[PDB]
RNA sequence: GUGAAAUUCUUGGACCGGCGCAAGACGGACCAGAGCGAAAGCAUUUGCCAAGAAUGUUUUCAUUAAUCAAGAACGAAAGUCGGAGGUUCGAAGACGAUCAGAUACCGUCGUAGUUCCGACCAUAAACGAUGCCGACCGGCGAUGCGGCGGCGUUAUUCCCAUGACCCGCCGGGCAGCUUCCGGGAAACCAAAGUCUUUGGGUUCCGGGGGGAGUAUGGUUGCAAAGCUGAAACUUAAAGGAAUUGACGG
């Protein structure tokens, strides 16, 4: 009940995370102790405002990856994407399953008779589209 | 007056025009 | 200003359509321009069919529904609030509300 | 002043031999006082009885009416007068979206009884039918009603009451109907869903012995 | 599609459309030999014969007809005509 | 005596219970298998006296009840219920007091058989009052 | 029966349950942004009578056509006349409620009428508020009829035909979704588009708001009324579409 925290004290939240998260810890009065020096605050209260919600950020940062940037989870989303190609194509099958009516494509366009092909028996039924209306 | 209204006035008001009419 | 393309009902290469009454007030209302609601209510409530079940003469008898078709004209179907208002887009909308299974 | 349910005795009521369930149960009537004959008191009800509760393990939704027109020593003797469906079963039945082929025909059996055969049929979608819809044309409608008022009329015809009645009981005739029909427009919910008696011969009363005993 | 060449159509769009919205009008329709067993005679006929087509030398129909197209008899061989 | 049939224990008999759920007033008439000899009719109307109440859930509560209670005391122990609407050209939703009834029957002991619908559905009915313009309120 | 009541029917058995009898209305659910018809309109089964669209067609005639002053047929409901029938509903009428009043809305009763036959009337928001014929100009998915072509499934039978689904194509319809085709004051419209880049053919019809669809004359009608239809005078606006705000029992 009226606990709602304002864009001020969450956008210099964000900045401290985002500027000073080695130098951050779980504890909230260890947290208030540093913007003092990181900052400049008006108020004690919006100081400790601030240092709270500091703490409930990064505990959802261990949790998880919060919008606001992490340097070290931004390396591991790194070497996640730029990474692991795994040993063995997944493009490289040594059958693929194909369509008569493909390989009749295939063969007009002179790639026929290759050995990595395999003719799938063509389905029967015709028994697609969904059923309109309800029921 | 809906327009309804005012027609059927208007024809009450033509017969007894008429019946006026007639009587001379 | 016309506030409906199909005039507020389904005739289209029509004429006349015959009239229903309105289940609410009785009502003379074109058949396709009256509200429709096919209700399929169980002959007892919620709260009752354990009390039924234990007085049943049966083991498993299964209780019976209440087909029921109801018509409202749009007077009553908005007073009865089973229709809303709604905005010029969403007006241009047919599909039926969703049932809410869970 | 003193309650009429003092001079009120009890009788048992008896289902035909075509049903395996004979107790149906038990209704009351006023003692004889007078020219008021508790026996003429019996005659002429109906006991609008269900299936389930006459035969073993059938549906719920067929009902039977069994008028009275005979009482002997506490029991009384019914005869079939009657089968209908439940209201919620027929207005179940009836879906949007397919059409409802509707026949009566009247009939004589063999020895004297009038009935008026009542039949529904519902268009059946194909399991692999897209179409939202199934309709029968008109003039597949027509064959299907002439199909079935040919039908009923040979299953009552050339053959006696008690048998009829044991043979609507499985509904045999709308099974027959069902099957019948397929090459021509197939159907699925196929029930005789109403007979109404409209004459009877005279009450023999060997039948109704015969009927209730050997 | 702007630039359909409306004046070689292959024949695929060509047979599909109606006969009169054809480039150059074509009739669907043509003309058959059917072949009765047990008869030599060798009768043409259209192949949306309106009529009861039968042959001279036998009491039996040949085509019954209906809609669109006559309806041949079980029994009876047919082959087109110059396409 | 108790003015009932000569029954065994493990068996029951069976009465035909007539709950005619209109608005306005409802019916607990109860009469015999075949219908024509009635056993006991109350109402709501004559167990509540204000006029409001007679299709109130309660009257229909407290006329069950008493349906109940006299069934029992005569000798019947189960019954059917065959439900019905003011039905006709008019409407055909039972009214409030089918519900409060029918769980009073069962929550007084007596026993239920086979529940039906018998509200008089026609295939087609005389002009329903109200004038073309309905009820206007 | 009502919001609540009351008028009303009731120990002379009203309401309710049952079996019958009769009468006259009405054809529920299936019933759909579905079909048909020139529109009005048309929904229980079966038979009969003629009639019609679309489709199919290497059938026939060979311009016979499109639109149309005058004229003619049909034309919801209500109304009028004559004869049957009159169940229910229900103008007028009566009563009970409500209200400050209540000639009303609500409840009860109830005449004409509502039903059939015959004869009038010729009017409706008779609406798609949108003339007909013809051509062209986007796409998409459905749907009704007809025809054609196909993997397969199902019904009898031994197989094909024939039905019932599936997938497409074509022609005519009822419509729908989308679009910076284009148009418009906009709402919207695949027609209300192809309109200053103004001309396919043709019929009707409007010229600010009232007075006035009135007066008078003519004409039709049993009547009610219908068709035709002014002037004096008066007025600076009346209106259409959208925006914002206010207000909404
Ligand atoms: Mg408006
Ligand atoms: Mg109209
Ligand atoms: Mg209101
Ligand atoms: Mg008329
Ligand atoms: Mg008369
Ligand atoms: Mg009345
Ligand atoms: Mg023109
Ligand atoms: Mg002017
Ligand atoms: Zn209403």
């Amino acid at each position: 009940m009226g606990r709602v925290r304002t864009k001020t004290v969450k956008k210099a939240a964000r900045v401290i995370i985002e500027k000073y998260y080695t130098r951050l810890g779980n504890d909230f009065h260890t947290n208030k102790r540093v913007c003092e020096e990181i900052a400049i605050i008006p108020s004690k209260k919006l100081r400790n405002k601030i240092a709270g919600y500091v703490t409930h950020l990064m505990k959802r940062i261990q949790r998880g990856p919060v919008r606001g940037i992490s340097i070290k989870l931004q390396e591991e989303e790194r070497e996640r994407r730029d990474n692991y190609v795994p040993e063995v194509s997944a493009l490289d099958q040594e059958i693929i399953e194909v369509d008569p009516d493909t390989k009749e494509m295939l063969k007009l366009l002179d790639f026929g008779s290759l050995s990595n092909l395999q003719v799938t028996q063509p389905t029967v039924g015709m028994n697609f589209k969904t059923p309109r209306g309800p029921v | 007056m809906r327009a309804k209204w005012r027609k059927k006035r208007m024809r009450r008001l033509k017969r007894k025009r008429r019946k006026m009419r007639q009587r001379s | 200003t016309k506030k409906r393309r199909n005039n507020g009902r389904a005739k289209k290469g029509r004429g006349h359509v015959q009239p229903i009454r309105c289940t609410n007030c009785a009502r003379c209302v074109p058949k396709d321009k009256a509200i429709k609601k096919f209700v399929i209510r169980n002959i007892v409530e919620a709260a009752a069919v354990r009390d039924i079940s234990e007085a049943s003469v049966f083991d498993a008898y299964v209780l019976p529904k209440l087909y029921v078709k109801l018509h409202y004209c749009v007077s009553c179907a908005i007073h009865s609030k089973v229709v809303r208002n709604r905005s010029r887009e969403a007006r241009k909308d047919r599909t039926p509300p969703p049932r809410f299974r869970p | 002043v003193v309650d009429p349910f003092s001079k009120k005795d009890w009788y048992d009521v008896k289902a035909p031999a075509m049903f395996n369930i004979r107790n149906i149960g038990k209704t009351l009537v006023t003692r004889t006082q007078g020219t008021k004959i508790a026996s003429d008191g019996l005659k002429g009800r109906v006991f609008e009885v269900s299936l389930a509760d006459l035969q073993n393990d059938e549906v719920a939704f067929r009902k039977f009416k069994l008028i009275t027109e005979d009482v002997q020593g506490k029991n009384c003797l019914t005869n079939f007068h009657g089968m209908d469906l439940t209201r919620d079963k027929m207005c179940s039945m009836v879906k949007k979206w397919q059409t409802m082929i509707e026949a009566h025909v009247d009939v004589k059996t063999t020895d004297g009884y009038l009935l008026r055969l009542f039949c529904v049929g519902f268009t059946k979608k194909r399991n692999n039918q897209i179409r939202k819809t199934s309709y029968a044309q008109h003039q597949q409608v027509r064959q299907i009603r002439k199909k079935m008022m040919e039908i009923m009329t040979r299953e009552v015809q050339t053959n006696d009451l008690k048998e009829v009645v044991n043979k609507l009981i499985p509904d045999s005739i709308g099974k027959d109907i069902e099957k019948a029909c397929q090459s021509i427009y197939p159907l699925h919910d196929v029930f005789v869903r109403k007979v109404k008696m409209l004459k009877k011969p005279k009450f023999e009363l060997g039948k109704l012995m015969e009927l209730h005993g050997e | 599609p702007l630039a359909k060449d409306l004046l070689h159509p292959s024949p695929e769009e060509e047979k599909r459309k109606h006969k009169k919205k054809r480039l150059v009008q074509s009739p669907n329709s043509y003309f058959m030999d059917v072949k009765c067993p047990g008869c030599y005679k060798i009768t043409t006929v259209f192949s949306h014969a309106q009529t009861v087509v039968l042959c001279v030398g036998c009491s039996t129909v040949l085509c019954q007809p209906t809609g669109g197209k006559a309806r041949l008899t079980e029994g009876c061989s047919f082959r087109r005509k110059q396409h | 005596i108790s003015l009932g049939p000569q029954v065994a224990e493990g068996e029951n008999v069976f009465g035909v219970c007539h709950i005619f759920a209109s608005f306005n007033d409802t019916f607990v008439h109860v009469t015999d298998l075949s219908g024509k000899e009635t056993i006991c009719r109350v109402t709501g109307g004559m167990k509540v006296k204000a006029d409001r109440d007679e299709s109130s859930p309660y009257a229909a509560m407290l006329a069950a009840q008493d349906v109940a209670q006299r069934c029992k005391e005569l000798g019947i122990t189960a019954l059917h219920i065959k439900l019905r609407a003011t039905g006709g050209n008019r409407t055909k939703t039972p009214g409030p007091g089918a519900q409060s009834a029918l769980r009073a029957l069962a929550r007084s002991g007596m026993k239920i058989g086979r529940i039906e619908d018998v509200t008089p559905i026609p295939s087609d009915s005389t002009r329903r009052k109200g004038g073309r313009r309905g009820r206007r309120l």
